[PDB]
């Protein structure tokens, strides 16, 4: 049962310092294996940070060295990250994992935390509704949508009604033209029960605390 | 400074097929003590998974399709019957400190064309009363991902002012969906009539078309 996710903050302002904890269940820190942290920026890159043994001793990436630390609380079974002189390319995501220590054998990789590094504020979304127009739609199958505009920063979650029929979604990737995201998710449902039964839309943005839902009508 | 350079990089197949890839190092890492390699993997949304450890030990995971080999500088990881749920990206690391990854390898089957099912978006009302005004156009369960779109405003074509955006391929319908965005503003936007958005496939030489005109106001 050895359940470890990591927990922290997730937007920052660069040139500062970047600080998660990692809380591992099911087993005990002074037990063994090494516990290291791991990143992982846009695809095609993963870097090892550093560990710390069970002992309590640590290893640092030469990379990140005189700028990080790893410490723990073998009371609390819980391991920390200290990154200082945080700068852009610091943005990725951020994994912590049982590493055995000694070399390797058999890891445990947490669930994940992102965190982006800017100046920009946080800004939430305005949710728009995409709605169709009486064609040849209005006979086969609908394709309804629902666009998520200017936000700041990811994650986004967008479900269609609570959760209650996900068949036939797409959810699209952010981007972005300035420093706002844009993303939009589109949902095909059956033309013979559009307009009778209600389509609602649900996007939360975390960072803001922001929740809601968006109906759907002609 | 021990790399792991691994190839190749992207990797197109169909249900079944050797995919058997390597990672070459610079430097012993299978054979010097304890340290030798493993093969993760990860569905686009999930932190990666054990598949393999010590070079060549299965996980209990679900062995005998993919197989570890190779050993003290160069590697390969080796699955017979491309599952079509395999779909992911494979990784290497190994261990002589600091326990340094592999470019990794994206995998994507192959499966028979589809053209795309386009839906056009008129700007939302919510939004027109705000200066802004954005067009959207879906393109759903297409393949292969290789499109061109565009947009004709009364006719002319519309460059730059569009973000576009592909879905990774999904395990139930080896697929892709995008989605294309031209914005304006309110307006330049009723400063126009018709709406059209493009799209050329290789599953059709004529181009398909789906627009309209403010023909309702």
């Amino acid at each position: 049962d050895v359940q470890l996710q990591e927990s922290g903050p997730g937007l920052v302002k660069p040139s500062q310092s970047l600080s998660l904890t990692c809380t591992v269940t099911g087993y005990s820190i002074s037990s063994d294996y090494a516990w290291n942290w791991i990143r992982q920026f846009p695809g095609n890159k993963l870097e090892w940070m550093g560990y710390i043994s069970y002992s309590g001793s640590t290893s640092y990436n030469p990379s990140l060295k005189s700028r990080i630390s790893i410490t723990r609380d073998t009371s609390k079974n819980q391991f920390f990250l200290q990154l200082s002189s945080v700068t852009t390319e610091d943005t990725a995501t951020y994994y912590c994992a049982r590493g055995y220590y000694g070399s390797s054998h058999s890891p445990v990789w947490g669930a994940g935390t992102t965190v982006t590094v800017s100046s920009a504020k946080t800004t939430p979304p305005p949710v728009y509704p995409l709605v169709p127009g009486s064609l040849a739609q209005t006979n086969s199958m609908v394709t309804l949508g629902c666009l998520v505009k200017g936000y700041f920063p990811e994650p986004v979650t967008v479900t269609w009604n609570s959760g209650s029929l996900s068949s036939g979604v797409h959810t699209f990737p952010a981007v972005l033209q300035s420093d706002l995201y844009t993303l939009s998710s589109s949902v095909t449902v059956p033309s013979s029960t559009w307009p009778s039964e209600t389509v609602t839309c649900n996007v939360a943005h975390p960072a803001s605390s922001t929740k809601v839902d968006k109906k759907i009508e002609p | 400074d021990i790399v792991l350079t691994q190839s190749p990089a992207s990797l197109a197949v169909s249900l079944g097929q050797r995919a058997t890839i390597s990672c070459r190092a610079s430097k012993s890492v299978s054979t010097s003590g304890y340290g030798y390699m493993h093969w993760n993997q990860q569905k686009p949304g999930q932190p990666p998974r054990l598949l393999i450890y010590l070079v060549s030990n299965l996980e209990s995971g679900v062995p005998a399709r993919f197989s570890g080999s190779g050993s003290g500088t160069d590697f390969t990881l080796n699955i017979h019957p491309v599952e079509e749920e395999d779909a992911a990206t494979y990784y290497c690391q190994h261990i002589r400190e600091p326990l340094t990854f592999g470019g990794g390898t994206k995998l994507e089957i192959k499966r028979a064309d589809a053209a795309p099912t386009v839906s056009i978006f008129p700007p939302s009302s919510e939004q027109l009363t705000s200066g802004g005004a954005s067009v959207v156009c879906f393109l759903n369960n297409f393949y292969p991902k290789d499109i061109n779109v565009k947009w004709k405003i009364d006719g002319s074509e519309r460059q730059n002012g569009v973000l576009n955006s592909w879905t990774d391929q999904d395990s139930k319908d080896s697929t892709y969906s995008m989605s294309s965005t031209l914005t304006l503003t309110k307006d330049e936007y009723e400063r126009h009539n018709s709406y059209t958005c493009e799209a050329t496939h290789k599953t059709s030489t004529s181009p398909i078309v789906k627009s309209f005109n403010r023909n309702e106001c």
